[PDB]
């Protein structure tokens, strides 16, 4: 089964160069071409190169000249791509992806590889209870504002409640990101009964457990 | 430096047939264009489906084929099925140049469409004595997963300090988002009523509260 397996997340400070790694399997590697393309957020897709292990020959997209480079290891069926004096605009998914010549197109493709250049520090979150303005069911949250870099993660009595809770998608404001994440409960069981999130942003090593309290 | 363009969205249901089409700003696209089609998942995760205008890529079913139409390429989902909603992109060879499109995001309803359920918070009294107040705007089990949001404060229209979230997958496979305003903690009080309002298909769902 032919697959091709590429280095994990990247995180660069501008200026850095960074060396992305596609190890192919299941076919003959010297023998194919390997394609290079950069998927940027509101840019659709755009071709880099390509390089043919068996020969070393390389075929670049003139834009990328002096920005990539093509290496490949037939010993290890391996083909890398070196990304120089990184900016904002290198920051993407860059995938690899298998030229066959009588399909005239690519078929098999990495799974990606996501590059951050960014000079952005860790930074700690803040969290704040989210209770009702003071029906069967009620619905409480914990806002997790102005932190980097992703995640965090929340749980809600310390696990003990799992179902109806919804950790939304974190966004970014001011440079910085926000998350939010509710429970729904039954309207006997609080303020009956203790509702606690439980914070936590491994990045800055910062935990924090707060009990959401009537208005 | 050829331009492709193609259809920006495009929905399907179940069992049906949904075509989708490439363009070339250089011209009539041709065999010689030799025209990919190849298939984005979530977690962008890419696979090939079609290369030389219609040759199907190796494990690739057969529901899936190219063609061309009229001074197009065309890629044809025939029987469509819930795991085939993804973001399709075309690729043209053009000038010695592989030039891709910007990619069709095709919804297959696999589930009955679902209004949002919106709640609205209000800043909490801890945030507000750092001189901040952000609201949260909730929305969950939505289908499909579009949604537009908009904030009023005291009936008219705010946009600073708002952020959005984009659409994830719940458990229940609907759909989830949040929405985000901030202010001063001095500016929210400077207001009475707060609302958020959620458009999905056509249809607005909304959420009010007073500061007071």
């Amino acid at each position: 089964e032919v697959q091709l397996q590429q280095s994990g997340a990247e995180l660069m400070k501008p200026g850095a160069s960074v060396k992305i790694s596609c190890k192919a399997t299941g076919y003959t590697f010297s023998s194919y071409w390997i394609e290079w393309v950069k998927q940027r957020p509101g840019h659709g897709l755009e071709w880099i190169g390509e390089i043919l292990p068996g020969s070393g020959d390389t075929i670049f997209n003139e834009k990328f000249k002096g920005k990539a480079t093509f290496t490949a290891d037939t010993s290890s069926n391996t083909a890398y791509m070196q990304l120089s004096s990184l900016t904002s605009e290198d920051s993407a998914v860059y995938y690899c992806a298998r030229w066959v010549l009588d399909y005239y197109g690519m078929d098999y493709w990495g799974q990606g590889t996501s590059l951050t250049v960014s000079s952005a520090s860790t930074t700690p979150p803040s969290v704040y209870p989210l209770a009702p303005g003071g029906s069967a069911m009620v619905t409480l949250g914990c806002l997790v504002k102005g932190y980097f870099p992703e995640p965090v993660t929340v749980v809600w009595n310390k696990g003990s409640l799992s179902t109806g809770t919804h950790t939304f998608p974190a966004v970014l404001a001011a440079d910085l990101y926000t998350l939010s994440s509710s429970v729904t409960v039954s309207a006997s069981s609080w303020p009956g009964q203790s509702v606690t999130c439980n914070v936590a942003h491994p990045a800055s090593s910062t935990k924090v457990d707060k009990k959401i309290a009537p208005s | 430096d050829a331009v492709v363009t193609q259809e920006s969205a495009l929905t399907t249901s179940p069992g049906e047939t949904v075509t989708l089409t490439c363009r070339s700003s250089t011209g009539a696209v041709t065999t010689s264009n030799y025209a990919n089609w190849v298939q984005e998942k979530p977690d962008h995760l890419f696979t090939g489906l079609i290369g030389g205008t219609n040759n199907r890529a190796p494990g690739v079913p057969a529901r899936f084929s190219g063609s061309l139409i009229g001074d197009k390429a065309a890629l044809t989902i025939t029987g469509a099925q819930t795991e085939d909603e993804a973001i399709y992109f075309c690729a043209l060879w053009s000038n010695n140049k592989l030039v891709f499109g910007g990619g069709t995001k095709l919804t297959v309803l696999g589930q009955p469409k679902s209004s949002p359920t919106v709640t609205l918070f209000p800043p909490s009294s801890e945030e507000l004595s750092t001189a901040k107040a952000t609201l949260v705007c909730t929305i969950t089990d939505f289908y499909p997963g579009v949604v537009t949001v908009d904030w009023k404060v005291d009936g008219t229209p705010v946009t600073a300090g708002m952020e959005t979230t984009q659409p994830s997958k719940q458990s229940n496979n609907k759909y989830m988002a949040s929405s985000y305003l901030t202010l001063t903690a001095r500016a929210w009080e400077r207001h009475s009523s707060y609302s958020c309002q959620v458009t999905h298909e056509g249809h607005s769902s909304n959420k009010t509260l007073s500061r007071a």
